[PDB]
């Protein structure tokens, strides 16, 4: 429609052509973590952060608003004729 | 990634002395003298 949206669409087309490979959007020390764990298994002396590994995902936006409960108490409201809601 | 939680955490001489061996002594050698003395020379 316009320059900005055409650049947007081209980038999105590239994103769709490429396989997302279910990626995790952050890569920490994989083999360093494995090596540190093997060092812990026998040598029994490894730094704590060396033992640690961290992995992140997208999760979602929308930062955990509390539930609406979608439903009252089944003593106040009745369906049309006497009858619970489901 | 392969669902291998069992594989997640890994949990697993004198050289020798030859018979010929020996320090060279000033004998059995025709190149040099055949004695050893404290302070001869």
């Amino acid at each position: 429609m316009d320059l900005k949206q055409q650049v947007k669409n081209y980038t999105m087309t590239i994103r769709n052509t490429r396989p997302p490979t279910m990626i995790k959007e952050q890569d920490k020390s994989e083999f360093s973590h494995f090596r540190a764990l093997q060092v812990l298994a026998n040598g029994d002396e490894v730094p704590y952060e060396a033992t640690l590994r961290n992995v992140i995902h997208d999760g979602a936006r929308q930062p955990k608003l509390p539930p609406r409960q979608t439903q009252k108490h089944p003593g106040y409201i009745r369906n049309e004729s006497g009858g619970f809601f489901t | 990634q392969e669902e291998s939680v069992y594989a997640l955490i890994p949990q697993p001489p004198a050289m020798h002395t030859s018979k010929f061996g020996g320090k060279t002594h000033p004998a059995q050698f025709d190149f040099g003298q055949n004695k050893v003395q404290p302070h001869a020379t």
